[PDB]
């Protein structure tokens, strides 16, 4: 009884649905390429299947250098 | 000693548990 | 001299200063709009 | 000396003489391993 | 109550028990201080953490 | 006031929400995370 | 209704859907950002440059699997703020150094303060006193001492948990294997709180339930209270005698029962974070010297106390290199611990 | 009844990044090495 | 002897333990599922060996 | 009547007796100071400051004596290892003393303080109810703190009329007292810098004399005097606790990572020194400059000062200590009595190897020796049926240079192996285990048992904070609630703004 | 066993050979544990904090209370109002019945979970197992923290009763 218009007159009506209908499969649609394009490996720095290691190297890239730690990585990307 | 000393404080523990129970603050409505 | 942390401390500063100021900018306007009954 | 009149009995009752004995007995009980090492 | 020597020497300065400056008086100062209190504490953090590096300032035993 | 009965976007969600956790089941058996 | 503050105050405080007040000022964004930051990095981050491992659903890992990692023991306690000098900058680099955790765990505790504040400030506006704040102190201390304490104790944020089930569930063992934590008497009374209070949550529960009077004709009786009503749902007097008969004592105050509510897993809780307090400076409860020189000379003795540090000893032996990889640690087969066959 | 209330966002701020995160998640489910 | 491999562990207080280490030791291994009450023993000492009192407990 | 948990409440509104409370809490205080300090005394062993320092003795206040320039003892030494000194008044037993009379005429003040409680000076000369003016208190009690932290920079730590504080060189070898000047740029703020130290006290002193004299001049305003609840005393404890919880979190810290005013030869080294090898990468600079300038192996190990190679062993590191193994670092590994010499591992070959140290993590480690490129060399193994790199089928010998074992060289395999299992710790000592019965098992040091301690004690005060700041705000409610609180004041909607009644809906 | 340091070797022991922490029936009996410590301490502050005021401040509250007294001690529909506004409205219990059989079914779900999860594992159904679940394009195992938890796992397996196993499995 805080004042908002109630979740399930909400819910239930048809036009939550009309903006819905198109609203939440943009959305999910726009996750699904986030992913598909490859765009998220790259914002996000993380490696596809092929880009753990080198095809001979088989150690890891791990960072062992506080300060130039960004270049290690940029040097293991190498 | 220390077989002593653990013995002690649960004979301790088992003789509070008689007056906890039996000699407790009566309940009264 | 200004090294590079000292400039990204300043930056961190900033930006917190504008994320706290334009919070504070849009509650105050909102306050003021939307007031209470009395 | 006139009486200080901030001077207030304590209290504690059986209840709380259990619950107290329980507790230290039984952090004794706890503790005493550690202590003897 | 008893009065002594020393306790009406000092009584002045236990006299205004409840005293107030108006409304929000020396708040918005005292606002100010805080704030720049809070940006020295995050400098002396930031230089003892390394997050913030200056010349000059090795932060080790070793140039101190 | 709703013209969609509250039983029936119910059901339609809660049938949404076994599909997407259906399919994360699958995943575990294919491709990435599938050990093969 | 006065100035800015105290219409900002009104604002502020709306009864509405969601309250808000002062503390939702620090509370909401840094709740946000961390369950944001806990979903984002689970979601697409690795962790192969701090851990070596995988650790996102785009990587493979399953709900269980998937974790924030604590970034590389290179990094020590840095803050790794984004704009700070190990990512300068750049969000990416940042992601792959770590940042997610230090972003997770700062603006969860910033959050916690809020909530708790927000305790506070809603029992001042209904005029209850503020004991729920006071009771969420004990999540506090646990949060503080395990998450930041621990690890600054340490030799870096490495060695604090990550955020995950597994990662989790991987702390719990490298306590056992290096702290014996098991042994230790402070998480000893955290496990006596924590089993303590869902003790009495269960018997409260189900005493209640098991003293209702009829006030209704339903044979579910849920319908036959009221929030109003002046009159105790149930009988105090015979749930009394039930435990007093059953058990031997009972409760008869309500108001110390609740209270007592509050007191055992607030108090385990807050037990625990002492523990783990000393841990940080490996201040361990590990071993009984006097178990250990009766040992050592003699070959037939034996408990479950020298049984189980055999077993730290292989966790330790076993774990160390995959678990601590900034320590190139190479154990050749023939120095690992093991029994017979296994 | 007002539509954009302080409660709207608050569920926009989670529904929206949600079911954007469940397309990324559906989309995980058909890479393979 | 637990594990029925003729290593006795220590679970008494009396014979080196303290209220952590302590325990009432499970019987042997040797026993597996079988049931040993005291009058399937030749002895005490056999019953107390094997772990009689785990198993009475 | 009152619960047992509330029975100092009755000093509330008692001004008289809570200052009574108060001097003999400070009599506790003191005393335990002066008897700490007497115990210390009639335990400490001076002969020793190379291998037995203080932090290797348990010593807990005599490093505090001593961080301030009392360094020496009525009976002739002193903490450098001196001889023949006169300290004047003011050596270890000096304070000692002093801090016993101090407790002493405390606790007469405290009997006078409880008889002669009604004072007019605590009445409120308007009302003639008990009154403390908090405010005022305030200022006064910071002008003068303030005066203090300004005299105690301006004049002790300079040494302009006063001894100075300790310093040392980066490796805690040449430790003294010295006056020390303030340095006014940003390295000040550099935790390892003493001269911040003296500079922080003249500038924060002035800061504290300068508000102290605002605090006392100018009134709160109303404002924050209603909502703080200045004229409530619990107000000023929940807000002092969080000041006091604040600061014991801070001298954790500087006692953990080390600082100018946490100096090693006082608590011993730090445990980031032995994960960064700090001292042998000092002692192994050491040794190859010597032999860059002509010295053979044994001359240039030999010129390793003892002081720095005991710095280079795990038994020093705080870290590596349990919670119940009480007392002394030397009651574990022992009285360290002198350096055995750096010991050099080879195989058959003659190729040097190196043990793998013990980091601070594990109780108990392997022994594995690698060449200079890491790759493993030698160890000792646990299951023998497949062992490849034993000590015997490598042929590894040690070779000590320096210390007591200097130009000598082991080759029966068990006695290389039982050096091996030494080397895991870092540099190797002769110790005396006999005079403590010492039992092999590592301690840790005062700079451990005091970061635990303030941690310890700074998280619990936390919650005495959360506490006292609920009751001050919540007094009026400490009871219960009001028993007629409208329903209306806890429904939803009924009042636009939560628990206002002019703003009803 | 019946024993302090006996149960912590029956639990390193359990792990090794059945993964019990990545089982869901241990994994609901810890929610089911940490949520009733959760609940226990929410109840008793949420009842503590709204007590109705009977007693003056130099008596325990408690005294508030007279055991068998007809009245509640408390006042419900407060301690909703803060509880509701401290989540939100339908978050909170205004039914004492429901609140209670909640506290009730809670833990003793859960732990009848926890239960099952050991009488299960009993018969060797272990706890989920990603050994190796996540492999790159080549082949190359990639490590998740269930691999880092197999690694302490195997610690506790070779070191169990070291001298009892004389052949490569252990099978029970
Ligand atoms: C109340 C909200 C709140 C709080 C308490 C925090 C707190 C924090 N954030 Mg988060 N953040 C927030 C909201 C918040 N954030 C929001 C809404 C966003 C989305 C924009 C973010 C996005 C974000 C990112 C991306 C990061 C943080 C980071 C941080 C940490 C370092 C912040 C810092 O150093 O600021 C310094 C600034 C201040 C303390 C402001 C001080 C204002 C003073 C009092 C006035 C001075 C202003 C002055 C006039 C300006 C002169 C500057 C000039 C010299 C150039 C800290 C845990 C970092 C972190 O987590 O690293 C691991 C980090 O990388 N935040
Ligand atoms: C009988 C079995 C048992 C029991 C009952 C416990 C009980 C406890 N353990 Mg022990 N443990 C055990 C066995 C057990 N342990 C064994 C055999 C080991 C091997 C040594 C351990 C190893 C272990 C470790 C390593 C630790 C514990 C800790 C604890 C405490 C955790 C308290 C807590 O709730 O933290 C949970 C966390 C909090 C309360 C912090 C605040 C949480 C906020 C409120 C979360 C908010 C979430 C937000 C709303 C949204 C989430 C989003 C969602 C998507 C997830 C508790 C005392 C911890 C401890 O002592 O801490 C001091 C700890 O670090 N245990
Ligand atoms: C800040 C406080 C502090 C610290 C850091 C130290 C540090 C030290 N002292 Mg000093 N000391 C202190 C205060 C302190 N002391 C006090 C107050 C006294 C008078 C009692 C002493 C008297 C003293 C003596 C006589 C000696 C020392 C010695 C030492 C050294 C060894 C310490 C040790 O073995 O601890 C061991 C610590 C523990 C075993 C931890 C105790 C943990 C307690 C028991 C937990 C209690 C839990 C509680 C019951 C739970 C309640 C639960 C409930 C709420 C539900 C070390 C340098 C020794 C030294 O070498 O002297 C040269 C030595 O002989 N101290
Ligand atoms: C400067 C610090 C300080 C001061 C002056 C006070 C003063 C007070 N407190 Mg607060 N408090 C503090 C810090 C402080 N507290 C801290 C750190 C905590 C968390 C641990 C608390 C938690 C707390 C609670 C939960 C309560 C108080 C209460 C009180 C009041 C009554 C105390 C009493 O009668 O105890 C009488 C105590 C005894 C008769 C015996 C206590 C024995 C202790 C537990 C063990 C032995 C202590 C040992 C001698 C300690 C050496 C101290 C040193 C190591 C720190 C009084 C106003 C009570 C109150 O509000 O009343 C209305 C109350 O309920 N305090
Ligand atoms: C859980 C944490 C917590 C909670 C719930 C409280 C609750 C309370 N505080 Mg306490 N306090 C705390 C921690 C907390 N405090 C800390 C850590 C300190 C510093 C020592 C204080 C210092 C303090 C004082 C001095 C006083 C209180 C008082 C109060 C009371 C009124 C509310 C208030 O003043 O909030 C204070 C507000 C906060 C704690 C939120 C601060 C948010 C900060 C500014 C965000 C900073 C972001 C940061 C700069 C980002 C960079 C991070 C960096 C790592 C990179 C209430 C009992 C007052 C009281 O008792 O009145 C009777 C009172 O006088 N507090
Ligand atoms: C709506 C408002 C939401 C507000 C935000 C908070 C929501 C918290 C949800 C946290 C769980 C997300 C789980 C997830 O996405 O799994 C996503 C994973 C994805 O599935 C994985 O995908 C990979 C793709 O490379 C691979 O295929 C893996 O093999 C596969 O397991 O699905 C599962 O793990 C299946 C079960 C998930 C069930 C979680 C139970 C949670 C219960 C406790 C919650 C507390
Ligand atoms: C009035 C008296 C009240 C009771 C006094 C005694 C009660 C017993 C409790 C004392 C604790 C037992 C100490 C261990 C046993 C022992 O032998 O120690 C004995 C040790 C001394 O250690 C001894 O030293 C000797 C040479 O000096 C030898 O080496 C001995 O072998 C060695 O045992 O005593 C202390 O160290 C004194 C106190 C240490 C300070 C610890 C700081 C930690 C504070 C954190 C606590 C916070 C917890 C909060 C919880 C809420
Ligand atoms: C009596 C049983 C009570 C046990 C409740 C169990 C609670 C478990 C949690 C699951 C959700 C609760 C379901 C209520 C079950 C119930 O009673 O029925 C549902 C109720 O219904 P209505 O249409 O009347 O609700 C709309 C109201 O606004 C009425 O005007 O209303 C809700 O929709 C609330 C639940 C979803 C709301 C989500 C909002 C998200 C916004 C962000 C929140 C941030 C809060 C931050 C807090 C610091
Ligand atoms: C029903 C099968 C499910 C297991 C039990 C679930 C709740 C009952 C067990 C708790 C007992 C606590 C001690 C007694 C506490 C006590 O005395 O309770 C009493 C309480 C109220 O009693 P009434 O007499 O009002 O109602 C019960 C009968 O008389 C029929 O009216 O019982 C119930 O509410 C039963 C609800 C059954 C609802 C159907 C099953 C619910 C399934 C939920 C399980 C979800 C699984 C999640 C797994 C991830
Ligand atoms: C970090 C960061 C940030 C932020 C971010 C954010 C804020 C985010 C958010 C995010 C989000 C917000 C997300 C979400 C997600 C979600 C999800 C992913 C969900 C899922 C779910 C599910 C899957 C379900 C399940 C279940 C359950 C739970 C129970 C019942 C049954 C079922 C199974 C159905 C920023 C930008 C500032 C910058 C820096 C960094
Ligand atoms: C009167 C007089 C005098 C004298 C005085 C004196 C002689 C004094 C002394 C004093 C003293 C001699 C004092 C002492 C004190 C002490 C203390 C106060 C202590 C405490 C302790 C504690 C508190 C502890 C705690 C604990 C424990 C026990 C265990 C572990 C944990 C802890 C740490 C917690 C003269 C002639 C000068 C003149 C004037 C008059
Ligand atoms: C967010 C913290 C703000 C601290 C409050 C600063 C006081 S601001 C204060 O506001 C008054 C309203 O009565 C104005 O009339 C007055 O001019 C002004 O001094
Ligand atoms: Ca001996
Ligand atoms: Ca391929
Ligand atoms: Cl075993
Ligand atoms: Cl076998
Ligand atoms: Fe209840
Ligand atoms: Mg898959």
């Amino acid at each position: 009884t805080t004042g908002e218009r109630p979740f399930s007159d909400i819910i239930t009506s048809v036009r939550y649905w009309v903006i819905h209908s198109i609203t939440i499969p943009a959305l999910f649609i726009a996750g699904w390429l986030f992913v598909s394009t490859g765009l998220a490996y790259d914002v996000f720095g993380t490696p596809r299947p092929d880009s753990y290691y080198a095809q001979e190297q088989r150690s890891i890239p791990l960072v062992t250098d506080r300060f130039e730690a960004k270049q290690q990585v940029e040097t293991f990307l190498e | 000693m220390e077989t002593i000393t653990y013995v002690f404080i649960f004979a301790c523990i088992i003789a509070l548990f008689f007056f906890a129970i039996f000699f407790r603050e009566p309940p009264r409505i | 001299t200004i090294t590079p942390s000292l400039k990204g401390f300043f930056i961190g500063l900033l930006s917190g200063a504008v994320v706290l100021g334009l919070t504070f900018a849009v509650l105050i306007a909102i306050s003021q709009i939307d007031k209470v009954q009395r | 000396m006139e009486p200080n009149p901030n001077r207030q009995p304590v209290e504690l009752n059986r209840t709380s003489l259990y619950l107290g004995l329980l507790l230290i007995l039984v952090l004794a009980l706890l503790f005493s391993s550690y202590f003897f090492n | 109550a008893r009065r002594t020597w020393l306790g009406d020497i000092l009584r002045p300065l236990n006299s205004e028990y409840g005293k107030v400056a108006p409304g929000w008086g020396t708040t918005p100062l005292m606002a100010v201080f805080m704030g720049l209190f809070l940006v020295f504490l995050l400098i002396i953090l930031e230089i003892y953490n390394s997050t913030l590096i200056l010349d000059g300032v090795n932060v080790s035993w070793k140039a101190l | 006031g709703g013209r969609i009965p509250l039983w029936i976007v119910a059901t339609v969600a809660g049938m949404g929400v076994i599909v997407i956790v259906g399919l994360f089941f699958y995943g575990a058996y294919a491709g990435l995370g599938s050990s093969l | 209704e006065r100035g800015w503050f105290d219409i900002l105050d009104d604002w502020l405080k709306r009864d509405r859907f969601v309250f808000v007040g002062w503390s939702g000022i620090l509370l909401f964004p840094c709740a946000y950002l961390a369950l944001g930051g806990w979903l984002t990095g689970t979601t697409f981050v690795t962790s192969w440059y701090t851990h070596g491992l995988a650790s996102s659903y785009l990587e493979g890992c399953n709900f269980l699997t998937v974790a924030v990692s604590t970034p590389a023991n290179s990094m020590g306690h840095s803050l790794l703020l984004l704009w700070g000098p190990e990512a300068q900058g750049d969000f990416t680099r940042w992601c792959q150094l770590g940042g997610l955790w230090t972003f997770i765990a700062l603006h969860g505790a910033f959050g916690l303060i809020g909530f708790m504040l927000r305790q506070f400030e809603i029992a001042r506006l209904v005029g209850v006193r503020p004991y729920n704040a006071i009771a969420f102190s004990a999540p506090i201390a646990v949060f503080v001492s395990v998450f930041l304490i621990y690890p600054l104790g340490q030799s870096s944020w490495f060695f604090a948990p990550s955020f995950g089930v597994a990662a989790i569930f991987r702390f719990l063992l490298f306590f056992q294997g290096f702290h014996n934590w098991t042994l230790n008497p402070f998480h000893m009374m955290g496990v006596a709180g924590v089993l303590g209070g869902a003790l009495l949550c269960a018997i409260h529960g189900a005493t209640v339930e098991n003293t209702l009077f009829q006030d209704g004709e339903g044979a579910s009786t849920f319908r036959a209270f009221n929030p109003t009503q002046a009159e105790e749902t149930y009988s105090m007097v015979t749930a009394n005698r039930f435990w007093s008969q059953i058990f031997g004592i009972a409760f008869s105050n309500k108001r110390w029962l609740h209270f007592f509510m509050l007191f055992v897993p607030v108090t385990g809780l807050w037990m625990s974070a002492i523990g783990v307090v000393g841990l940080a400076l490996n201040l361990r409860s590990y071993d009984f010297i006097s178990q250990e020189i009766r040992a050592a000379e003699d070959p037939e003795f034996e408990t479950f106390y020298t049984k189980n540090l055999l077993l730290n000893e292989g966790i330790r032996a076993w774990m160390a290199p995959q678990d601590q990889p900034h320590e190139n640690f190479v154990f050749p087969e023939e120095v690992l611990p093991r029994g017979n066959a296994l | 009844y007002p539509i954009f209330t302080v409660r709207w966002v608050a569920v926009h701020t989670l529904a929206v990044p949600t079911i954007f995160f469940l397309g990324a998640i559906a989309a995980m489910q058909f890479i393979q090495r | 002897d637990i594990d029925g491999i003729r290593e006795p562990v220590s679970g008494s207080l009396l014979y080196g333990n303290n209220i952590i280490t302590g325990a009432v030791v499970p019987s042997s291994n040797a026993i597996g599922l079988h049931f040993y009450p005291i009058w399937e023993a030749a002895s005490l000492d056999e019953w107390l060996y094997n772990g009689g009192p785990y198993q009475l407990i | 009547g009152l619960p047992w948990y509330r029975v100092h409440t009755v000093l509330i509104n008692d001004p008289g007796r809570l200052i009574a409370a108060h001097l003999m809490h400070t009599a506790l205080v003191a005393g335990w100071a002066g008897s700490m300090a007497l115990y210390e005394l009639a335990t400490f062993d001076p002969s020793d400051p190379v291998l037995n320092p203080m932090w290797r003795q348990g010593m807990f206040v005599l490093p505090f004596m001593a961080r301030l320039g009392v360094t020496g003892s009525w009976s002739g030494w002193s903490i450098t290892g001196e001889t023949g000194i006169d300290p004047g008044f003011w050596s270890f037993e000096g304070v000692a003393l002093a801090h016993i009379v101090l407790s002493g005429l405390l606790f007469l003040a405290a009997c006078w303080h409880w008889v002669y409680w009604d004072l007019e000076l605590f009445r409120d000369p308007r009302t003639g109810e008990p009154a403390l003016d908090l405010p005022k208190m305030f200022g006064i009690h910071l002008f003068l703190a303030g005066l203090l932290c300004f005299g105690f920079g301006a004049f002790h730590l300079t040494g302009l009329f006063g001894p100075g504080m300790w310093v040392s060189d980066p490796y805690g070898l040449t430790g003294s007292v010295q006056p020390v000047a303030p340095e006014w740029g940003p390295d000040g703020f550099n935790p390892y810098n003493p001269g911040g130290v003296v500079a922080h006290h003249i500038a924060a002193g002035i800061v504290g004399i300068i508000a102290g004299l605002f605090h006392i001049l100018v009134r709160p305003p109303q404002r924050l005097y209603k909502a703080l609840r200045m004229g409530n005393i619990e107000t000023v404890l929940s807000s002092s606790i969080a000041a006091v919880f604040f600061a014991a979190f801070v001298v954790a810290g500087t006692m953990w990572y080390g600082s100018a005013t946490t100096p090693i030869e006082l608590f011993g080294p730090t445990r980031y020194q032995w994960d960064s090898s700090y001292f042998q990468q000092e002692i192994n600079r050491r040794v190859q400059a010597s032999l860059a300038s002509g010295a053979t192996l044994e001359e240039a190990w030999s010129a390793i000062p003892e002081k720095l190679a005991f710095y280079d062993y795990i038994g020093n590191n705080p870290a590596k200590g349990g919670l119940f193994r009480t007392g002394p670092m030397n009651k574990g590994d022992g009285i360290a009595q002198a350096w055995k010499g750096h010991a050099v591992f080879r195989n058959k070959e003659g190729e040097e190897l190196f043990v793998r140290r013990m980091p601070a993590f594990f109780e108990s480690f392997p022994v594995i020796l690698t060449d200079k490129n890491g790759v493993v060399k030698a160890d000792i193994p646990f299951r023998r049926a497949e062992s490849k790199y034993s000590f015997e089928q490598q042929g590894v010998t040690v070779s000590f240079y320096g210390g007591e074992l200097n130009g000598q060289t082991f080759t029966d395999p068990p006695t290389v192996k039982s050096y091996a299992r030494k080397a895991i710790f870092g540099e190797i000592f002769e110790f005396d285990t006999e005079t403590l019965n010492s039992d092999g098992i590592f301690r840790t040091s005062p700079r451990g048992w005091f970061t635990f301690a303030h941690a310890v004690f700074a998280l619990l005060f936390f919650f005495g904070h959360i506490w006292h700041g609920a009751r001050t705000l919540f007094r009026d409610v400490f009871s219960g609630i009001d028993p007629e609180l409208s329903p209306e004041q806890v429904e939803w909607g009924f009042y636009q703004k939560v628990g206002d009644v002019t703003t009803r809906k | 066993p019946l024993g302090i340091s006996g149960t912590f070797n029956f639990m390193i022991v359990f792990q090794a050979e059945h993964n019990i922490l990545m089982h869901p029936f241990h994994q609901l009996g810890v929610a089911g544990v940490f949520g009733g410590a959760l609940f226990c301490a929410m109840h008793g502050s949420l009842v503590t904090s709204s007590l109705i005021r009977e007693t003056t401040e130099t008596e325990s509250a408690n005294y508030g209370y007279k055991f068998g007294q007809e009245e509640e001690t408390y006042n419900i529909v407060a301690a909703h109002g803060y509880f509701g506004r401290l989540i939100f409205q339908y978050a909170s219990f205004n039914n004492s019945r429901s609140l209670h059989f909640f506290l009730a079914a809670w833990p003793v779900v859960g732990v009848w979970f926890a239960a099952l999860g050991i009488s299960t594992m009993a018969f060797n159904l272990n706890g989920f197992n990603f050994n190796h679940s996540v492999i790159d394009a080549k082949g190359n195992v990639i490590n998740t923290w269930a691999d880092i938890i197999n690694r302490a796992n195997l610690g506790m397996e070779v070191m169990h009763e070291r001298n009892a196993h004389n052949f490569p499995l252990d099978l029970a």
